[PDB]
């Protein structure tokens, strides 16, 4: 698969067995104001390999000035929060995916 | 017993010399832009974005995109483009959000 | 060559190859 | 602006035959010494085609659209001007317009109000259409343009690609065989049911060169391309006209040898 | 600025068509879709503006014209084939020799 | 000439499949496609034969 | 071949592939090895 979560967060390989389980948390793990415990990374250096945690914080650097480990010109964030509210749609509905 | 055969090193073919289809500079070199409340509309279509010539300014502001990260907009490939452009103080540019 | 195999020769005319006889 | 013209004569139609013509490449595909058999559109051999004679005859009917269709125009002077495509000839869907005066060709697509004899008319007079609604998409290139000057197109709609393809052999349908090279090709994709034609008209009432025009219908029929050394096609062989020739390809090739073959 | 994703036929595709050229060497070319292998070799054949990419009696791109160049390219394979080994027996001795 | 037969596939050519078809069934798609090539050799080994 | 003895070969080598780790080893010298990409606390 291609995608957000399937470039650079994670991948299955082709050889993979197993399962994949899912519930709708919209009850328990929504907020009023929103959750931001849980958060998602778009930028990456290059693709992730399977199976594979990345934790690291350094800043996304596109151009040629250095970031120095803050954003600014050319250089972004790599993780983004998420949006998990009760009163929204299935896009913004969190989901209990284990592997 | 087996086969003898030299193994490709590279993969580049030509370049992209693809020109644009339409203009860009009528949506930020304009002399004078529309009103906040009577903002124009602009139809972008058939056409092909070169947003190479990105670094124009030198107090160019960052991208703060909003659900599409600027790492992977070259590899998308959209079907409708819409500009609207109005002057807004310097005090609320932050303004501009969902919620 | 004698000439009768001379005109019997000249009457007649992707891992895929053709190995020589020997 | 169109008006109301009563000096147009009634006469049947004229019918030839197309001993050895319509047959254009079928891609952009090269080929060098090769024997290739295609499947697409094509003019039958030896076919039936529709001859208009234009001098004072005036010949501006009304044809269907068929999936294949064949143009050829025995032309001097360059009377000739383009042609209309479209559904009903009017706002209500797209239609599809070619113009080439003297100096560039322009290629338009578009919701035109077409009336019930376009007409043209050196040149100093544009009435064709009156108005244009829903249309973006807009076309210019340089000019396509005693007998001296033969003109040959065929027009292909497929997958929503309309296909021009012309060739001019300067020298009835003329003995003999050539290529059709293409010419361009666009995205247009629009529903086209019945088209027209354009011809000038020069003032001196209005009079008209003599002039003559071949219209036909191309087929599906499987058929034959003979690519030789310069890889233009010299000789085609449809696979449904006779039995030799249908032999020919079956064995794939334009001689066959004496023995029995089904 | 906003777009739309898939929610209608795609018009604005960005340029991802390699980056130079290579000669005299067997790489994979992408032309415009299709794949091969082969060297880029010049022709003396003439070749019909109208024409993009060649065809052999084996049905595959053997020539081809450059996209935006008037310039036209033959596709050779490079060296290929199989190999075979020549010995005598193992009780004998152990020496080999390699052959094309 | 077999070589450039579709063998009940979208296309004879092999790259633009993987490129553009999903592997799952792509792999479906290549493995009928070098199974019927196979039948074709060895219905030209025989004759050979 | 790195050998021990007054020496003291400890390198850093990047790791491409595989490695095979062959030790002519007395009384139990070597205890381990460090495997990491950068070897700090920003990485795993
Ligand atoms: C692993 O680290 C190397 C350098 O230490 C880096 O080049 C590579 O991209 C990393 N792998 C992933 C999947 O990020
Ligand atoms: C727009 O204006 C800037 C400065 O006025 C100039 O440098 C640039 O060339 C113009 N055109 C484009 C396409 O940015
Ligand atoms: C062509 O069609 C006309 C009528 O449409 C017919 O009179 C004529 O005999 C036909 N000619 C041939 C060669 O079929
Ligand atoms: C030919 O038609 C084009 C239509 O775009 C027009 O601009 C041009 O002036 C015309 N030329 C003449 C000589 O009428
Ligand atoms: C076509 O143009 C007319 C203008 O008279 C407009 O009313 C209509 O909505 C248009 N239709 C489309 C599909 O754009
Ligand atoms: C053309 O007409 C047919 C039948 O009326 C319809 O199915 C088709 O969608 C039309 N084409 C377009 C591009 O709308
Ligand atoms: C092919 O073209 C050459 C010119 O290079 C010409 O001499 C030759 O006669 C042509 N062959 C045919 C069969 O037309
Ligand atoms: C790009 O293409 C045009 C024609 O398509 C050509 O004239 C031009 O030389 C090309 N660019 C380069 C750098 O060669």
């Amino acid at each position: 698969q291609t995608g957000n979560i399937a470039d650079y967060n994670y991948k299955l390989p082709d050889d993979f067995t197993g399962c994949v389980i899912a519930w709708n948390s919209n009850k328990l793990d929504s907020k009023v104001s929103g959750n931001y415990n849980y958060l998602y990374r778009l930028f990456r250096k290059s693709n992730l390999k399977p199976f594979e945690r990345d934790i690291s914080t350094e800043i996304y650097q596109a151009g040629n000035k250095p970031c120095n480990g803050v954003a600014g010109f050319n250089c972004y964030f790599p993780l983004r929060s998420y949006s998990f509210r009760p009163t929204y749609g299935v896009g913004h509905q969190p989901y209990r995916v284990v592997v | 017993t087996s086969n003898f055969r030299v193994q490709p090193t590279e993969s580049i073919v030509r370049f992209p010399n693809i020109t644009n289809l339409c203009p860009f500079d009528e949506v930020f070199n304009a002399t004078r832009f529309a009103s906040v409340y009577a903002w124009n509309r602009k139809r972008i279509s058939n056409c092909v974005a070169d947003y190479s010539v990105l670094y124009n300014l030198a107090p160019f502001f960052t991208f703060k995109c909003y659900g599409v990260s600027p790492t992977k907009l070259n590899d998308l490939c959209f079907t409708n483009v819409y500009a609207d452009s109005f002057v807004i103080r310097g005090d609320e540019v932050r303004q501009i959000a969902p919620g | 060559r004698s000439p009768i195999e001379d005109l019997l020769f000249n009457k007649v005319t992707k891992g895929l190859t053709v190995l020589p006889p020997l | 602006q169109c008006v109301n013209l009563t000096t147009r004569t009634q006469l049947p139609p004229a019918y030839t035959n197309s001993f050895t013509r319509g047959v254009y490449y079928p891609d952009k595909v090269f080929r060098s010494s090769v024997l290739h058999s295609t499947q697409d559109l094509f003019l039958p051999f030896f076919s039936n085609v529709t001859w208009f004679h234009v001098i004072k005859r005036f010949d501006n009917p009304v044809l269907p659209f068929n999936d294949g269709v064949y143009f050829a125009s025995i032309e001097k002077s360059n009377i000739i001007r383009g042609w209309i495509f479209g559904t009903t000839l009017d706002s209500k869907t797209q239609s599809l317009l070619i113009v080439n005066n003297a100096t560039n060709v322009v290629i338009k697509v578009c919701e035109f109000q077409f009336c019930n004899d376009p007409f043209l008319d050196m040149e100093s007079e544009f009435r064709v259409y009156s108005s244009a609604n829903n249309c973006t998409f807009e076309y210019v290139s340089q000019p396509f343009l005693n007998f001296k000057n033969l003109r040959e197109f065929v027009f292909k709609n497929i997958d929503g690609y309309f296909k021009i393809y012309s060739k001019h052999t300067p020298i009835d349908l003329p003995q003999g065989f050539s290529a059709l090279e293409p010419l361009v090709d666009l995205p247009i994709g629009i529903n086209i049911t019945r088209f027209q034609t354009l011809l000038a008209l020069h003032r001196s009432g209005w009079t008209a060169g003599a002039a003559a025009y071949y219209v036909g219908y191309l087929q599906p029929r499987t058929f034959l391309l003979k690519y030789n050394e310069n890889g233009t096609i010299t000789d085609a062989v449809d696979c449904a006209l006779d039995p030799l020739s249908e032999t020919k390809c079956t064995l794939k090739s334009f001689t066959v040898e004496k023995g029995i073959y089904q | 600025l906003s777009f739309e994703l898939l929610h209608a036929p795609a018009t604005v595709c960005g340029p991802k068509k390699s980056t130079n050229l290579v000669k005299n060497k067997c790489v994979n070319f992408n032309f415009n879709g299709l794949k091969g292998t082969g060297v880029l070799t010049e022709s003396n054949k003439k070749f019909l503006p109208f024409q993009q990419f060649g065809r052999d009696i084996a049905d595959t791109t053997d020539a081809v014209r450059d996209p935006q160049t008037l310039e036209i390219l033959d596709i050779t394979p490079c060296s290929f084939g199989g190999v075979s080994v020549i010995t005598p027996g193992t009780n004998t001795s152990n020496q080999v020799a390699v052959l094309y | 000439k077999q070589l450039s037969s579709k063998f009940g596939a979208i296309s004879s050519v092999l790259n633009d499949i993987f490129s553009r078809l999903d592997p799952p069934e792509a792999e479906v798609q290549i493995d009928r496609l070098i199974t019927g090539r196979l039948q074709s050799l060895q219905t030209y080994v025989t004759q050979q034969l």
